[PDB]
């Protein structure tokens, strides 16, 4: 009874694409233009951001050739780092970073929904957490029902948010069309060169927000078709057509607005179809809906293949990593990531979480390439089919530890208590994982709460 | 590995007792998810949609800008239409929305017989010139109002023999400026003129008949509430900027009164709110009351007016050797010519372009409030009792942050004593409120203020914040 392998190229091109296409690209160019003055400097940030992600992009899919194995970024520690730097990532991952951005995109989800009711007006709270809670407890029992089923929903809704772009930038090149020329010829008003240090690399740091998730292909990579081939190949076409993408609909926001009109506005989306529709401009924020309701489905498989594979182990209680056979798909792992997601709803301000999200995002992904360099020279006799030049990763490694440098100096008060909220997994880890031989009346009750749970659920362990 | 095997699980997990009561679990969930859609709809249609934009002009969001003497505004030989384009990067800091430029036309004196009002003055500049103004200001998203009195020198202004003659040549200016590309027009002292209210609804009906996107001011000289106001008969979407406000005013009881008592004559409609129709604050004011009236003619619900120099104080009653009518702008501190050192370094633009104090710091922040917020934009008026010597008023629009204005017209210092308990339940004030600005400094910028222990020192306003709750 093992998961299976039924992804192809084109179900491991649309993980990639419509999880790095979600919010960002409806509201961060405010926040870039307005940390960066003018547009033409904004539209150079916008792919000095993207070629970053394309050598990081690559440089994982050195590493997840390399180590073939499930759960990535965290397969790929435990083989170097050991067990406790590998439970310390994973105690993070289930507690805070995963089931906090599913919530926060389900939100998103339903505020822009039900916007086309509520123009001058705000949607109200009770009723958008409801709809949230309805994203993620669908999406759950879609995943639970098949795993074929869950790749034709992701299949679809990439492409919707695929087209929905490609509207943009068509209602964007006929404003080009119209001789309507203010802007990109008599350009850098601004310039916004420097204030002290902090000009270019905070554009470039919002813009990196704008390039997120590049890397969720590995962590449902052992459940591929042809790992060897399509795990690199899958990314290298997701990759800088999602750079192209994010260029041109840039270009294309600012032949409609001028800079304060895109400055002090909270969608521009939202305000481009109010400029270029005007009636049938209930769309634009229809498919910002849906583009957030593709992401929730495909972070939910991944969080769930990341948390099945961190309790083969032994990390992970064992109730955990248990197939349900017919429609053999992780049954009480989904559950379990869709119940700590809808936790989350009792938080009143819940996007104070992103600064830890991006802190730590950039942490792990700079102990990675460490671990990669340190293993290249300590084990050279592995099967390496796809080997990379040397100096993509070192200028990646220094520019991670760049980038933790200046999520560290832009809120330290925040990141230290995060510091101290990965400081409190160790004595989970010496009551659970390290202290051996528990007693009597602990061992009864794991095995006969497992046992109730299998009796639940219909599931037997994973042997083939 | 801590539990079943596959076939030990076959034989206990596959019995009556077992099987019931997971589809019952099933039932259980997908009744759950329908009670849980069930109550999100509910609580979307007992709800409050939205209300409405109120659909605004150009004029209606920010200030207009009144240029009179265009040869005083730069200086001395360039003082022509193409040196204002050098300019406009001070107005667009400004933020002002319009641009109301002097009369321009050729005007010898009182022969009217050469008076022509499409010929450009050879000293002003040359139609081209124009031309790039009004398109480079239209780059710069400023609307350019010109005027049109046709007797700009003389002392009757409207020609004082017949008056065919003039009215048909100001209808027929109107109908060729108009194709010129300019937003607007303003008339000055229409008291002077033979049946003036028959007059401005043909020109009214004319400028609205080439686009809704246009404007027509009108000046008099008139501070009689009972005059303005039979101006505004027949004429409903007209600007008229008069000297009903000043004329008087060290006291905030009367003012209060004006102001309700205009906004109630009038049926609430679209005003302008000014001090004058061609004169600075100062000709009214003394400079501790500057700020003061820069504070509540930014927040009153209408279209505020201002001539130049009304952001830095300017005052031409403090340089001797300069008309009343037209003072010299003080751009730097080597602008005057004469007497070479009695002006001063807090008296230019950029002397007070740094200090965050002044004058023109205050204006900055006014304007950029006034044009951006929506409650400031199209919110409702509504002024309420104070203490002796008080004027307070809140805007607020439908669930946007509301404001509360407070101003101290005395000299003496004394609190507040808001008693509202008239305020309706969609506004009605609450306990704690933001402070935004204050016209004084000696105070703490952002801090949640209690209003009842407010006090007051003498000439102070404060432009207090609170969002929308229960
Ligand atoms: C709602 C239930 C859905 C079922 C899905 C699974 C839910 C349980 C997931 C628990 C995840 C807890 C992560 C932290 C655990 C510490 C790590 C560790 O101890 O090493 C593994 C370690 C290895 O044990 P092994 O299972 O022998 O491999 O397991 C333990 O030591 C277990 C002792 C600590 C358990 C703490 C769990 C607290 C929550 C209990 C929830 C009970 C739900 C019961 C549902 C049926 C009720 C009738
Ligand atoms: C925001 C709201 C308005 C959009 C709702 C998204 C989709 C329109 C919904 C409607 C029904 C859902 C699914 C219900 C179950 C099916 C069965 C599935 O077919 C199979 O089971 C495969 C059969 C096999 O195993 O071979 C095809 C897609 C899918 C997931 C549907 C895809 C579309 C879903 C997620
Ligand atoms: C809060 C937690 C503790 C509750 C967990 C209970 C589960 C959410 C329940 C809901 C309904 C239950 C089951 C209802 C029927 C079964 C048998 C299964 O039917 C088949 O095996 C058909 C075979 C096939 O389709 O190929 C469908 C899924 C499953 C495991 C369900 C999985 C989810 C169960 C265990
Ligand atoms: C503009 O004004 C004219 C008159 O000043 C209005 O046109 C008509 O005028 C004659 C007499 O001049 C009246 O008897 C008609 O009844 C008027 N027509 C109407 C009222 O429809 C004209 O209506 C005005 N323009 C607008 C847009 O109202
Ligand atoms: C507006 O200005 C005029 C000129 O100073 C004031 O006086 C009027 O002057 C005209 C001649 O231009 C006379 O025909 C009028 O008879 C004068 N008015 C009166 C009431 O005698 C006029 O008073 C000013 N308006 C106000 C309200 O003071
Ligand atoms: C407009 O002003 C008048 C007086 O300034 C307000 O007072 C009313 O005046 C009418 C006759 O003038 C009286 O019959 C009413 O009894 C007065 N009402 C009050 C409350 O004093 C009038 O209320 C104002 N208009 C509005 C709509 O408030
Ligand atoms: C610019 O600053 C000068 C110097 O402080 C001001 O002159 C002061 O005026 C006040 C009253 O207006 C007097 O109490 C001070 O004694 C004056 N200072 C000196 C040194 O004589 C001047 O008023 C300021 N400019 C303006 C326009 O107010
Ligand atoms: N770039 C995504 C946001 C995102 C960030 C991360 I870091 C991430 O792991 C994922 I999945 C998504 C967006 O456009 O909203």
């Amino acid at each position: 009874v093992t998961l299976q392998r039924n992804i192809t190229l084109l179900n491991g091109v649309a993980i990639i694409v419509g999880t790095i296409i979600g919010s960002g690209i409806f509201v961060t160019p405010t926040g870039v233009l307005k940390e960066a003055g003018s547009p033409g400097l904004a539209l150079v940030v916008w792919a000095a951001c993207g070629v970053f992600s394309i050598v990081g992009a690559l440089c994982y899919a050195e590493l997840g050739t390399t180590i073939s194995k499930s759960g990535g970024d965290y397969a790929y520690m435990l083989e170097v780092y050991g067990s406790l730097p590998a439970f310390l990532k994973l105690w993070i991952e289930l507690l805070i970073i995963r089931p906090s951005s599913q919530y926060i995109v389900a939100l998103v989800f339903a505020t822009y929904l039900l916007k086309p009711l509520f123009p001058t007006c705000p949607v109200p709270e009770e009723a958008a957490k409801l709809v949230a809670c309805l994203c993620v407890l669908l999406l759950t029992a879609v995943n639970c029902y098949s795993v074929k089923a869950a790749t034709r929903v992701q299949d679809a809704f990439a492409a919707a948010k695929l087209l929905a772009l490609a509207l943009i930038i068509l209602l964007g090149f006929v404003q080009i069309g119209k001789g309507d020329v203010s802007n990109l010829d008599p350009n850098f008003s601004f310039e916004g060169t420097k204030l002290d240090v902090g000009n270019i690399v905070l554009a470039l740091y919002s813009g990196l927000f704008a390039y997120g998730g590049w890397n969720y292909l590995n962590f449902v990579t052992e459940e591929m078709i042809n790992p060897y081939r399509n795990l690199p190949l899958a990314i290298i076409i997701s990759l800088p057509i999602v750079t192209l993408v994010y260029v041109l609909t840039n270009l294309a926001y600012f032949t409609t607005l001028s800079t304060e009109q895109m400055l002090s506005s909270e969608a521009v989306a939202v305000d481009f179809g109010n400029y270029h529709l005007g009636v049938m401009s209930w769309i634009i924020p229809v498919f910002v809906g849906l583009s957030c309701f593709g992401s929730v489905n495909g972070s939910l498989f991944t969080s769930s293949r990341l948390f099945f594979v961190g309790s083969r182990e032994g990390h992970l209680p064992s109730i955990l990593s248990m197939i349900h056979p017919q429609l053999l798909t992780p049954v009480p792992s989904l559950v379990f990531t869709c119940v700590m997601t809808l936790l989350y709803a009792f938080s009143k301000d819940i996007f104070s979480v992103i600064n830890f999200f991006s802190f730590f995002n950039w942490l792990c992904v700079a102990l990675a390439i460490i671990g990669m360099i340190w293993l290249r020279h300590r084990k050279p006799e592995l099967e390496r089919p796809i080997k990379v030049n040397l100096a993509l990763p070192v200028f990646f490694i220094l520019a991670c530890l760049f980038l933790i440098a200046v999520s560290f100096w832009k809120t330290p008060v925040e990141c230290g208590i995060g510091f101290t909220i990965i400081l409190s997994g160790l004595p989970v880890y010496f009551f659970g994982v390290w202290w051996k031989n528990k007693p009597k009346w602990l061992l009864q009750g794991i095995f006969s709460t497992t046992v109730l749970c299998q009796k639940l659920m219909q599931v037997v362990p994973q042997e083939t | 590995f801590t539990g079943l095997s596959k076939e030990e699980l076959l034989k206990v997990a596959g019995s009556p007792g077992w099987v019931r009561t997971r589809w019952a679990l099933l039932l259980l969930f997908w009744l759950g998810w329908l009670g849980m859609l069930a109550g999100a709809v509910v609580i979307i249609v007992r709800a409050p949609r939205c209300r409405e934009l109120p659909a605004q002009k150009w004029w209606h969001t920010g200030a207009l800008y009144r240029i009179g003497d265009l040869q005083a505004f730069q200086g001395h030989g360039a003082g022509n239409l193409a040196g204002l384009k050098g300019r406009l990067d001070y107005l667009s800091s400004l933020k002002v929305k319009g641009l109301v430029l002097g009369p321009i036309h050729k005007n010898q004196k009182d022969d009217v017989a050469q008076t022509d009002l499409l010929q450009i003055d050879p000293n002003f500049g040359s139609k081209e010139d124009f031309d790039s103004l009004l398109q480079s200001a239209k780059k710069k998203s400023i609307r350019v109002i010109l005027d049109l009195t046709p007797n700009y020198r003389g002392e009757n202004s409207w020609f004082s023999t017949q008056v065919d003659t003039v009215a048909t040549k100001v209808k027929d200016a109107l109908e060729f400026w108009l194709q010129a590309g300019v937003d607007g027009f303003q008339v000055r002292d229409i008291e002077n003129l033979k049946d003036a209210s028959s007059f401005l609804a043909e020109w009214q009906n004319i400028t609205k008949g080439f686009s809704e996107d246009r404007l027509l001011i009108a000046g008099t000289n008139s501070s009689d509430l009972q005059q303005i106001l039979s101006l505004l008969e027949s004429n409903k979407d007209l600007l008229l900027t008069s000297s009903y406000l000043s004329d008087s005013g060290s006291t905030g009881e009367h003012t209060k009164s004006l102001v309700t008592q205009y906004l109630n004559a009038t049926g609430n409609r679209w005003c302008s709110w000014s001090l004058s129709q061609a004169r600075l604050l100062t000709s009214f004011l003394p400079a501790q009351l500057l700020r003061l009236y820069q504070l509540m003619l930014f927040t009153l619900p209408g279209t505020p007016v201002f001539s130049y120099g009304d952001e830095i104080g300017l005052d031409a009653a403090a340089l001797p050797g300069q008309p009343m009518e037209a003072p010299v702008m003080l751009w730097d501190e080597s602008s005057f010519p004469d007497i070479p050192g009695a002006v001063s370094a807090n008296m230019t633009v950029k002397g007070q372009s740094e200090d965050p104090g002044s004058l023109l710091s205050l204006f900055r922040r006014l304007s950029d409030q006034r044009s951006k917020e929506r409650s400031l934009l199209h919110g409702d008026f509504h002024a309420f009792s104070a203490g002796p010597g008080l004027f307070s008023y809140i805007r607020h629009w439908d669930q946007n942050e509301r404001f509360l204005v407070v101003l101290n017209f005395g000299d003496v210092g004394l609190s507040a004593g808001l008693q509202a308990s008239d305020l309706p339940a969609s506004a009605s004030l609450p306990a704690k409120a933001d402070l935004l600005l204050s016209t004084q400094p000696g105070r703490e910028e952002g801090s949640p203020l209690e209003l009842e222990r407010l006090k007051l020192e003498p000439h102070e306003g404060l432009l207090l914040r609170f969002p929308y709750a229960a």
